[PDB]
DNA sequence: GGTAAGC
RNA sequence: CCCCC
DNA sequence: GCTTACCTGGTG
């Protein structure tokens, strides 16, 4: 993110959410959680036809 | 008799070319033919594979490093061994000998394939072996309406399962 | 907004890592075959190798990049002047058609007027540089 | 009055952004347990 | 090309901040590649900071 | 692994060497072309010792010289002779192959051909690298040891 | 391999043998130019490329505000003013070594503990 | 629980320390290879694991 | 817009 | 289309 | 060894 420095490999910079859903996510954590969230939804959307035609 | 004269000539010269020179003229000659007599013990000019043995003896002597193989070959050092040696590597020098060890070690490390540890939890218990050495991971298999999936692996027996 | 001029110029690095003589060629609009980069530069007025080289590799100490350009120099040896280069498109009829393509259809952004060949030449050199920069693990 | 600017994704690549004016601005010159854990004024 | 890109970059940024160059025009300096990219271009998604 | 050899790591390493497809390119550090006109006396001072050997017991002034990596060579249980002989059989009586022996600091192979001459040596170096099998089975591109 | 260009026409020079005196020459194909060779080395092909250098350090590389800064003292000037980064030739097979460029004396230093690395 | 939240916070910070330590080790070209190759791949394994052990 | 079995 | 596990 | 000709989830 532009919020970090260059060459940052720290838990924070590479997507480690350290808080609980009870505590709340920081803006960065919120965005990185969204990045990895989307992951599944993409697969399920893509797979759907291939998984179907195999069934048939 | 090509080698019978050439093995000698090359041995004589590259054993006199040393800082030692030929003071042992009757012994440098004897050392050369004695090495050449047991040299023919390889094939006796019956196979060309004998010629390949010469190149080993000659090369390790010239080289520079090592210069000391020369001086110590006129001083003494086993002549029958320096034919059935195969010790092409153990003979000459020592910094290369140390380097070959480091090479061999590293290459054997390199040759081994990827491991991948996997972080385990006591929380889940296996079905078959009933052990709490479980390594999971989650994935959004269903719609955004229902939750993730959680795929557990038993790092003990090696068994895989799923969740809602 | 100069009438949907979607001209897609490609500068290809022919030949893989293992295959000898890795040649650089380019696809020109309305020009069927892929012209070797040297011939284009020659058709843009830049005639000797070394002047053509200077348009691509800005540093003389970069022996790596220059070695990759060596087979190109050889690839365009046959064409030795501008009218010879422009003819290597598609005679007389061939020479005008080429002038027009390199003028109006090649690198249409910047300018597509007439009095800028150097402007296009230097740009083609920039593309080749960025290409060779990726050919190298750079 | 040059207090606020417009930045596209290309220009963004060359800037370093603060999240909050407080959370990331004044230098350092007990803590709430209920509150979520944040980073720093790093540079 | 430009010999002192550091100064030019500042003279451009302050010129835009003043209003003299449209606030939407984008300017980037890539020190590593020795390049200065300017976009007057339509269709660029941008935010205020 | 063969029954009573399944516990020996060193056995498996040797089998690995016997299986994995090893090219000349896989062991080569670099290949050079020199104008070395005297066969009896090399322009390269390093190669002095290589000459004094493969000579003590009409060709081409153009020299193809390739340096090999000890580590690479050692991983696949190879030696200068084995490598040289493979080049000697892939080119037959067309190329003149001489080489440095197994304990010299720098591992080198010197080549000479038998109008023009120069450009056909760049041709020979391409086929040399790209397609010379030293050890191994084709298609098997990488082999790893596992426990 | 440091290749030269023909005088007169700027065109690239190619090797040629002077069999008569056993020496190498470089001739022009666009004209009748011929010059002596320097090295006997006519072509080098490198397969194994051992490099992992610093970067395109402008004597004002410090102007980059996205760069991280350390309080490590300079080995030359002893100014605790530095800007750091990883290898710029960024191969997958690269060490995580850092290159500090002191803003005061513009000298490069490495975080290396394996050897006595400055470059 | 309150003291449990203290425990959980020092746990995350403890793993974060190990990460920084494996970072400073990698940064000073001291990090060792791993059969599972690349110094970079190797560093990321150690980091990833430490942060997973932390969540768990 | 991806694979294979045609010429 | 606009909705679904 | 290149060009063709087939295909690509379920309801409403
Ligand atoms: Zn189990
Ligand atoms: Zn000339
Ligand atoms: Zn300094």
């Amino acid at each position: 993110l532009p919020h970090f420095s260059k060459d940052d490999y720290s838990p924070e910079s590479k997507g480690f959410v350290e808080n609980s859903y009870l505590r709340g996510l920081t803006p960065q954590e919120f965005f990185f959680h969204a990045m990895g969230g989307r992951e599944g939804l993409i697969d399920t959307a893509v797979k759907t036809a291939e998984t179907g035609y195999i069934q048939r | 008799h090509k080698l019978r004269d050439q093995v000698l000539k090359a041995l004589y010269d590259v054993l006199a070319k040393e800082s030692e020179h030929p003071p042992q003229s009757i012994l440098h000659t004897a050392k050369a033919i004695e090495s050449e007599m047991n040299k023919v013990n390889n094939c006796d000019t019956n196979e060309a594979a004998y010629k390949a043995r010469y190149r080993i003896i000659y090369s390790n002597v010239i080289s520079k490093n090592n210069p000391d193989l020369k001086h110590k070959i006129a001083n003494g050092d086993i002549t029958p061994e320096f034919l059935a040696t195969c010790d092409a590597k153990d003979l000459a020098p020592a910094p290369l000998k140390q380097k070959i060890e480091e090479i061999a070690k590293q290459n054997l490390y390199n040759a081994q394939g990827a491991t991948i540890e996997r972080s385990v939890t006591d929380r889940f218990t296996c079905g078959k072996c009933k052990e709490k050495k479980v390594s999971y991971y989650q994935l959004q298999t269903r719609s955004a309406a229902a939750p993730l999936t959680t795929f557990c692996t038993c790092e003990a027996c090696g068994n895989r399962w799923k969740f809602s | 907004k100069g009438s949907r001029f979607i001209s897609t110029l490609q500068v290809k690095l022919y030949g893989r890592e293992g295959s000898s003589a890795r040649t650089i060629k380019a696809t020109l609009p309305y020009i069927k075959q892929d012209i070797p980069i040297v011939i284009i530069f020659r058709a843009l007025g830049i005639i000797p190798d070394g002047e053509i080289l200077e348009h691509i590799c800005y540093d003389v100490n970069d022996w790596q990049m220059l070695e990759m350009l060596k087979p190109c120099v050889e690839d365009g040896f046959v064409i030795q002047d501008r009218e010879t280069a422009l003819d290597f498109i598609g005679k007389e009829k061939r020479i005008q058609y080429a002038k027009d393509i390199l003028q109006k259809e090649f690198l249409p952004h910047i300018t597509q007027l007439e009095g800028f060949e150097s402007r296009k030449a230097f740009f083609l050199g920039y593309m080749i540089n960025r290409l060779l920069l990726c050919a190298l693990d750079r | 009055e040059g207090l606020v600017e417009y930045i596209d994704a290309e220009e963004e690549e060359s800037i370093l952004i603060a999240m909050q004016p407080e959370d990331l601005e004044p230098a350092e010159a007990d803590v709430d347990p209920a509150k979520r854990i944040r980073v720093s004024h790093h540079a | 090309v430009h010999r002192n890109p550091a100064r030019l970059m500042e003279t451009l940024r302050t010129l835009r901040r003043k209003g003299d160059i449209n606030p939407e025009v984008s300017m980037i300096r890539d020190i590593r590649e020795k390049e200065l990219k300017i976009f007057t271009d339509a269709g660029r998604v941008y935010r205020p900071l | 692994l063969e029954p009573g050899h399944a516990a020996d790591q060193e056995q498996a390493k040797l089998i690995r060497s016997a299986i994995e497809h090893t090219t000349l390119k896989s062991v080569t550090i670099a290949s050079e072309i020199y104008y070395d006109p005297d066969p009896r006396s090399t322009v390269i001072p390093e190669d002095e010792e290589i000459i004094q050997l493969h000579f003590s017991l009409q060709q081409s002034p153009w020299l193809l010289r390739l340096e090999l990596d000890r580590a690479a060579m050692n991983d696949k249980d190879l030696t200068m002779g084995q490598v040289g002989e493979r080049i000697k059989q892939t080119f037959k009586n067309d190329l003149f192959v001489i080489w440095s022996e197994d304990n010299d600091e720098k591992l080198i192979i010197r080549c000479r051909v038998v109008a023009e001459e120069d450009h056909m040596l760049k041709k020979i170096e391409n086929t040399m690298l790209e397609n010379i099998t030293l050890r191994g089975v084709e298609n098997i591109e990488r082999v790893v040891m596992m426990k | 391999t440091t290749f030269r260009f023909c005088r007169d026409c700027n065109n690239m020079l190619y090797p040629r043998e002077d069999k008569e005196n056993n020496r190498l020459l470089f001739e022009c194909r666009t004209c009748s130019y011929v010059e002596e060779a320097g090295s006997p080395l006519v072509y080098r092909h490198e397969l194994i490329t051992n490099i992992g250098e610093t970067a395109g350090v402008v004597q004002d590389i410090g102007s980059d505000p996205t760069l991280p800064r350390s309080d490590r003292e300079c080995p030359k000037c002893h100014s605790r003013e530095n800007v750091f980064f990883q290898s710029q030739q960024r191969r997958k097979d690269t060490s995580m070594v850092l290159f500090f460029v002191c803003l005061s004396c513009s000298h490069i230093f490495t975080s290396d503990q394996k050897n006595k690395r400055t470059q | 629980d309150g003291p449990t939240m203290r425990e959980i916070t020092e746990t995350i910070a403890e793993a974060k320390k190990k990460v920084l330590d494996v970072t400073k080790e990698a940064q000073a070209n001291l990090l060792t290879a791993k059969h599972g190759m690349t110094l970079r791949e190797s560093f990321e394994d150690n980091v990833v694991r430490f942060l997973n052990e932390a969540r768990d």
